[PDB]
């Protein structure tokens, strides 16, 4: 789960 | 735009995104994930039109984040591209590409596309 | 990439892109249409992964025009997302989005969506 | 999926949508504008996966109409590629992409993206 | 188009598309992945513009593959976007969106974009 | 208006 | 035609 | 790798 979500 | 469009805005899912409009078309800022901390924050720039058409229509713009910052690097990049409508529940409409970098056997798996919407409440 | 991306690059039309690529991820630079007058030039500014993978991943990175300098305003706006791939023939590989302010009934066609590579050469 | 699928599903705008799931992974059907009048109605056909994970992952779709009945013929075809998720609150949600035939001039407006989510009320 | 469309398509990484287009507007066929094999083969359903503009405009059309056949299921769908230019050297351009099945919290990964050329050669 | 749309 | 293409 | 692809 990347940066731009979590 | 340019007043209306500085300041603090927030997506359906928590992010939070800070925008000064500049007086020649500049945008400048931070982007924070969900979570909140102190670094989940990564930096953006991007262009918007500061001389828009008086009808009733929005406002273009976008904006880039890299998400490299001192914590984290995700070697990947966000662009999103969309409009400003101001008035009474102000919101800003767009639609995303996230590109990672991939080698070229993998490169049909480098882009994925999707939308956002974000308020000021 | 950073020096490798840093310089003059054109797409399959004839489209100039002139970029310096900075020490922390920055990407500032001017974009110039066919007919090449001296103005059909705009502003551009980005980001990019400073820091890439050691293996041969590319360099994911994205970018905005607005359509409005001195001469003409468009409207519109335009964000590049892709990656810079190196090497004997360095070339950057993008898809981008194109979004003109319309008004609410007629935002179904606000957004074009098209793909371009750029070349050394 | 499947008889989940099967029925009338509406979007945000009020189009209608009608299709029969297969047995064996086919999707036929008919769309309906706006305005609801007996041609508006235009044929569709897709496929969509009849074996889909256990866990709660949606079911993937897709179907395409071309923009020709008897009435009119408006020179476009439109895709929509998405995912079937079932329950009290079953929904279809779908990204668009809608191409227009142009010459090779006309090429780079061709194709517009957007996105829409369809209901069962 | 029509009897132009007919027949066997090849894209840039060797995969090939088989369709045969009806008279009034449908697409039926199959498409088969690199390495050739007798069953990755995938069934395809599509429309296409049957009476297309008689200046130089090309044929708008799209079809979908759900990846599920009796040998593999990928839980995935997509669907192809584009026109068909006809003469000496013809081809279907296409932009595809790719759309996983996932849960609600994954959603932000299902769907892929890139592009396709596909010539008769 | 296209008839997607209207 | 959009300044992008001329 | 997807069915797409090999």
């Amino acid at each position: 789960c990347h940066p731009q979500f979590c | 735009a340019e007043a209306g469009i500085t300041g603090t805005w927030y997506n359906q899912l928590g992010s939070t995104f800070i925008v000064t409009a500049g007086a020649d078309g500049a945008l400048t800022g931070t982007y924070e994930s969900a979570v909140g901390n102190a670094e989940s924050r990564y930096v953006l720039t991007g262009r918007y039109d500061s001389a828009p058409a008086t009808d009733g229509s929005g406002t273009a713009l976008g904006w880039t984040v890299a998400w490299k910052n001192n914590y984290r690097n995700a070697h990947s990049a966000t662009t999103w591209s969309g409009q400003y409508v101001g008035g009474a529940e102000a919101r800003i409409n767009t639609q995303w590409l996230l590109t990672s970098g991939t080698t070229e056997a993998n490169a049909w798996k480098s882009t994925l596309v999707g939308h956002d919407t974000f308020t000021k409440v």
